[PDB]
């Protein structure tokens, strides 16, 4: 037993990776524009195409037309690939992130994924990425006083907050998780452990605060991020 | 900053 086993990320290609990107949503789900997501889409584009992702983006998709995709994808050989990555920019709230038109639950795009649907991403890293809403709380500010695997193995879920709360967005140089996320990207992704690099992610969200406020009240809030890992080796991304 |  290796406690220093890496993933094999030796293969002719990195991966994969997709982001879905929404900036405006059905008018009757009464859902406010998101601007500053294009931002952490060409963000996003570029520290992953750095790391050898083949990125992959689609932009304000329909669930039908987002389901379909995301089956396609699922469903083309990863043989040859380290890993996959799947991005989601959007509103949510409970389990759900939404499409243009409609709610998805997280859990109907990942199981797509798993090892019984996805047999060339078995013993593979499997990662999602989502920067969205998770409820209506708004955290608040303190200070200190034969081995055959799972079906369900190898994913990373890396949620921009923790549940049941807001997550924070700039207008402009888009959302607090995707900035910081992307920031480390660029300086330690190519040499840190990925988990590793996520909690840093986490501290570096947790010191943003909410600056100026029309409402006085959210002044000083707060947001950290989540990431749950079923990863069973440590990953890393080495220049290949 | 907005929310998402
Ligand atoms: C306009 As796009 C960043
Ligand atoms: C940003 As994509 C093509
Ligand atoms: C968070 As301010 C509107
Ligand atoms: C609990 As969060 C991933």
């Amino acid at each position: 037993f290796d406690p220093a086993e890496k993933y094999k990320m030796d293969h002719r290609r990195r991966g994969i990776a997709l982001i879905f990107n929404h900036e405006r949503f059905f008018w009757h789900l009464t859902l406010p524009e998101r601007r500053g997501t294009c931002a952490d889409r060409d963000n996003l584009t570029r520290r992953f195409s750095d790391l050898g992702f083949e990125v992959k983006c689609f932009n304000d998709l329909k669930a039908e037309e987002l389901l379909l995709k995301i089956h396609e994808v699922s469903t083309v050989s990863h043989a040859d690939a380290d890993c996959f990555v799947c991005v989601f920019l959007s509103h949510g709230e409970g389990n759900h992130i939404y499409a243009y038109d409609a709610k998805i639950e997280i859990q109907t795009l990942t199981g797509l994924f798993k090892g019984d649907k996805c047999h060339s991403l078995v013993g593979k890293p499997k990662i999602f990425i989502i920067q969205a809403c998770r409820g209506n709380q708004h955290d608040v500010p303190v200070i200190p006083l034969v081995y055959t695997l799972p079906a369900g193995a190898d994913f990373l879920m890396c949620y921009s907050v923790a549940e049941g709360y807001y997550s924070h967005r700039e207008t402009v140089n888009g959302s607090w998780y995707i900035q910081d996320l992307c920031e480390m990207l660029g300086k330690y992704g190519s040499s840190l452990e990925f988990t590793e690099l996520l909690t840093l992610v986490n501290r570096k969200v947790s010191q943003r605060r909410v600056d100026f406020c029309k409402d006085p009240s959210a002044i000083g809030k707060k947001q950290v991020p989540c990431f749950a890992s079923m990863l069973t080796k440590k990953l890393h991304f080495f220049p290949k | 900053v907005e929310i998402d």
